[PDB]
């Protein structure tokens, strides 16, 4: 019954964003709930920021 | 009744890295300087950097090139890195065109008069053929934070040509900041602080106009905040 068929395949780049689902190794998880701006991090007083 | 802070020595320990003083400063205002500044710097410092590029013989940032080792996704990933400081106008479309077996480093790229590329020495592919020859034209703006590819549809403008590949713009060139807040003890006075900014840059902007552009930035909206009409 098939004439013919075509695929396509689309390669979709997916950034994180908050919803995700992220975890560790030892059983701790959430999801991301804010992506804030580098310097509203706390800082080392070295200047690197978490 | 007060003191002001005026910019004294201004040492340069390498060439990305930098401290700046500012010695004069009444007490209290360390640390509020320190921050604003340190926030104005990280937040608002205009920049260069990458913001097209197109390779001929490349379809899609997946495909792959005879004679390269990398991945055309891993030589958009290492030019978004690549530190150029252009003077006067805001686009530049630079040539890069090399044969032969070698890393091609960002020295290769065909120099211009108003292009600076900071370090020559930054690597960009590795070719692995006597006859492989890439060319590619990189397309570099002047702007300000941070401005993915997705966003940057909005100006689509006919997009048309499927050659052109569109790499994430990190449009800021400072790094890293800490400020020091330390007791400047001058020979007649009471109580008095010197304020070190450590700040390490990709080496584009230099630190007195870094420093001198978030002033003014600051300052001018400390000018509209004064005023007030209800």
């Amino acid at each position: 019954g098939v004439l013919k068929i075509v695929k396509v395949y689309l390669a979709v780049k997916r950034r994180i964003q908050p919803g995700d689902k992220m975890a560790g190794r030892h059983g701790n998880k959430g999801v991301i709930s804010k992506i804030n701006p580098i310097e509203d991090m706390p800082y080392d007083e070295n200047g690197t920021p978490v | 009744e007060f003191l002001k802070p005026r910019l004294v020595d201004i040492e340069q320990v390498s060439s990305t890295h930098a401290k700046v003083t500012l010695e004069p400063l009444e007490r209290g205002f360390g640390h509020t300087l320190g921050n604003a500044l340190r926030r104005i710097l990280l937040s608002s410092m205009p920049g260069c950097a990458v913001t097209e590029v197109e390779i001929d013989g490349v379809l899609h940032e997946y495909s792959t090139k005879e004679g390269v080792q990398e991945d055309i996704l891993e030589i958009l990933l290492n030019l978004k890195g690549l530190a150029v400081r252009v003077q006067g106008k805001d686009e530049v479309i630079l040539t890069l065109n090399k044969s032969g077996i070698g890393p091609v480093t960002a020295a290769d790229i065909t120099h211009d008069g108003d292009v600076e590329i900071v370090k020559p020495q930054h690597v960009i592919c590795h070719l692995t053929d006597e006859n492989a020859s890439i060319s590619m034209r990189i397309k570099v703006q002047r702007g300000r934070g941070y401005v993915p590819a997705s966003t940057r549809i909005h100006s689509e403008e006919d997009e048309r040509p499927i050659g052109r590949l569109l790499v994430d713009a990190c449009y800021s060139p400072v790094e890293r900041i800490a400020y020091n807040v330390e007791a400047a003890r001058v020979e007649q006075r009471t109580d008095l602080d010197k304020l070190v900014i450590e700040m390490e840059t990709n080496g584009t902007i230099d630190p007195e106009e870094a420093i001198r552009r978030a002033a003014t930035i600051l300052a001018e909206q400390l000018e509209a905040f004064v005023d007030l009409r209800d």
